[PDB]
RNA sequence: AAUCGUACCGCAAACCAACACAGGUUAGUUAUUGUAAAGGCUGUAUAAAACCAGGAUAAAGGAACUCGGCAAAAUAGGUUAUGUUUUCG
């Protein structure tokens, strides 16, 4: 997991200044979105990792406030087009856990270590990730456990546009 | 590198290598590169680049240490990997 | 003979391509004309030095004809009077440039924005075909 | 072009104090249908701003601007978003854009604001009566209104005189100088052309 | 302050001081030169040059 | 109308300081109301010791500190009826 500080929200300092920190970290997180993976130090990596986590969260939301947070951070209007539409509908059964994080051994030069993060669902992806929603067995005690807890859980994939918006427009028209 | 090199020529002298043993390895001096770097009010100090010479020799059934690593395989990492198909139902149950 | 030269390579005096003499990397008033690419033999010499960023309404200036005018008769005023002259001459071939390039910014910038401008017009158009689609998929 | 909010009651404004996005679904439904179904928002409304953001900004405030020269005393936020509407259609949806686009128009003495008088500093903190504005017909270089522009330039001219005068007195150029700057070149040349053609044609 | 930049260079200052036209101007300077030809040092002045 | 200078560096890693030296080095020009056009430049991998250096904030007290208000802090600016001292400014 990533490590908690005791600086305000718990980041890395990255051996930076306040102001260059949030600099380096935007950039980054920019590139991730256009090539979906990248190869770094560990440092960068725990960092991005949870940062991309967040920026994915704000493109899910799909609401007028969520985009202007994401506007300060995303720096290319491509990247911000695909992250709301493309990623958003990606996403939409996935509860958190959209980035994966793989060590890679150590550099040549000054033999800092280095991993690699990619998202979790997609072609050309390293390993092949859990479904979104689990299937849950008919005769397993786990069925009759999450009906008495949580009745409102979700086994398969919802579409797009629910019942209740079809019946709508079918009134309607 | 060294090592690589030496199996090669034990090979060429008709020796198995599954049971050669590092039996002598030192070092020797180079020429050295000279030179100077300035300091404070005028002095001077030394700015040395060195050489060394390594020799490598492996003999057969020579005495050796008991030491032996333990090997796991690395990370899993494309069709090869199933840990997609864990079925996560059972930790339900007493 | 013309009085001013108008074929000039373009890449080059922007900088995006090499000289005929490499070596020169800022040339001189004098130096322009043999460093540009498309230098020729057959081509007529200008009567006058120009660099390539003056503009077509330099060729009416006659400017020692109104100096010998301003002359001072003493001759050590005279002598500072035409060091001032040459030091004007020299600094107009530098305000040209600074023009130059101050104006092709702002060229730069209205073209680069306006290609922005129609690259979102596309993204929009085509997700709201996508939108419409998924409706009516789902009648 | 101006769209609706999901409640479908006011426009949405250009600006980052705007947190409401647009309807777009090709079919109208309420909010309440499709909000709490939990169905991805992007379907519905668009969140992002056009690609026009700029432009529509800077005609937005030529209309507040003429607006106010048409009116010959000064008036609230609310009746400049009542006439501009009234007179060109539901453009604008909030008081606190009309707001935004003011600040920027007193800033660059576009236009200018009345404010009362108070007795002390907390009861003018504490005050909440609207504010009324005012435009000038041309932009002008000093803050205020007519009254204290003209206040401000009398101020100005005895200064300029005091200033001029002293460096006479004490061997200095009246008036400062400077050289003259050539800003023509090869690039202006061809805009001027461009320039008619554009206008020719 | 900093010392050390004693020597401060011009092309005119150095052939007036020290240049050949100077050496034989006077009877001393002429015995210096009598005296670098006699050691057989190969330049004879710092203006000399081919 | 002949003859000599024209490349490159020039507040600098190329000149004076033994150095790719936090030092020294002349003149001419340019954008900018509360800002600032052109052009130019760019840092091995981390962090939740002591200690040291350069900053920030601090309850109640306010020179009790110390050879000494050293250092730090502090409404610092403008106009005044009246009074004092002057070599009358
Ligand atoms: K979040
Ligand atoms: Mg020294
Ligand atoms: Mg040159
Ligand atoms: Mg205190
Ligand atoms: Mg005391």
């Amino acid at each position: 997991t990533v490590k908690r500080f005791l600086r305000p929200g718990g980041w890395n300092r990255l051996n930076r200044p306040v102001k260059e920190r949030l600099a380096l970290i935007k950039n980054m997180a920019t590139q991730l979105v256009e090539k979906e993976r990248i190869r770094t130090t560990l440092s960068k990596a725990k960092n991005l990792q949870r940062y991309g986590d967040k920026l994915i969260t704000l493109g899910k939301a799909g609401t007028r406030e969520s985009w202007l947070k994401a506007n300060d951070i995303v720096r290319t209007d491509r990247e911000l087009h695909k992250l709301f539409t493309t990623l958003a509908l990606r996403y939409k059964d996935r509860q958190g856990g959209y980035v994966r994080l793989i060590r890679a051994g150590f550099r040549r030069g000054d033999a800092a270590p280095v991993a690699i993060v990619e998202l979790v669902d997609r072609e050309g992806e390293l390993r092949q990730a859990r479904p979104a929603v689990t299937p849950v067995p008919k005769f397993s005690v786990m069925r009759w456990v999450k009906q008495q807890l949580d009745p409102k859980f979700i086994s398969e994939p919802a579409p797009l546009l629910p019942p209740l918006v079809r019946d709508y427009l079918k009134e309607q028209n | 590198e060294g090592l690589e090199h030496a199996r090669k020529d034990a090979e060429e002298k008709g020796l198995d290598p599954k049971k050669l043993v590092v039996s002598t390895v030192y070092t020797a001096k180079g020429k050295y590169l000279r030179g100077f770097q300035p300091m404070g009010k005028g002095f001077a100090g030394r700015k040395t680049t060195r050489k060394t010479h390594l020799r490598i020799v492996l003999r057969e059934n020579a005495s050796v240490l008991p030491f032996a690593a333990q090997v796991v395989s690395p990370s899993r990492v494309g069709g090869a990997s199933q840990k997609h198909l864990r079925d996560i139902s059972v930790r339900y149950t007493v | 003979r013309p009085i001013m030269h108008k074929n000039w390579d373009w890449e080059f005096v922007v900088g995006a391509k090499a000289g005929r003499k490499p070596a020169i990397q800022r040339p001189k008033p004098h130096q322009w004309y043999y460093c540009n690419p498309k230098y020729s033999a057959e081509d007529p010499l200008p009567t006058k030095i120009f660099p390539p960023h003056a503009p077509p309404t330099a060729e009416s200036l006659d400017d020692w004809a109104k100096f010998r005018k301003l002359c001072p008769k003493d001759p050590v005023e005279a002598k500072k009077f035409r060091k001032h002259f040459v030091r004007f001459l020299n600094q107009r071939n530098y305000d040209w440039r600074t023009a130059f390039e101050r104006g092709l910014a702002k060229e730069v910038a209205v073209a680069k924005a306006a290609q922005r401008a129609e690259d979102e017009t596309k993204r929009q158009e085509a997700w709201h075909a996508y939108r419409t689609a998924v409706f009516e998929s789902a009648l | 072009r101006p769209a609706l909010t999901p409640s479908f009651s006011r426009v949405s404004d250009p600006w980052t104090g705007e947190k409401e996005a647009k309807y777009a679904a090709p079919y109208r439904i309420p909010e309440e249908v499709w909000k709490n179904s939990g169905a991805p928002k992007i379907l519905f409304q668009d969140p992002w701003n056009s690609p026009d953001y700029d432009e529509v900004r800077k005609k937005h405030a030529v209309l507040v601007h003429d607006y106010l020269k048409q009116q010959s005393q000064p008036i609230n936020v609310q009746t400049i978003l009542e006439g501009v509407n009234k007179t060109h259609g539901l453009v604008l949806g909030t008081i606190e854009y009309v707001t935004s686009l003011l600040e920027n128009m007193l800033w660059h003495d576009m236009a200018y604001v009345v404010k009362p008088v108070f007795s002390s500093p907390r009861k003018a903190k504490l005050s909440k009566i609207p504010l009324l504005y005012g435009a000038n017909k041309y932009q002008q270089v000093f803050r205020g209104t007519p009254k204290e522009v003209a206040e401000r330039y009398e101020a100005a001219r005895a200064k300029h005189i005091k200033v001029a005068f002293t460096r006479l007195r004490t061997s200095k150029t009246p008036q400062p100088f400077r050289r003259r700057t050539d800003e023509y070149s090869h690039v202006q040349a061809s805009q001027s052309a461009l320039g008619l053609a554009a206008a020719a044609a | 302050m900093k010392r050390g930049m004693t020597y401060q260079p011009s092309r005119k200052k150095r052939i007036n001081k020290h240049g050949m036209e100077k050496r034989l101007g006077t009877e001393d300077g002429r015995l210096t030169i009598l005296r670098r030809l006699e050691k057989g040092r190969w330049r004879l002045t710092v203006d000399m040059f081919r």
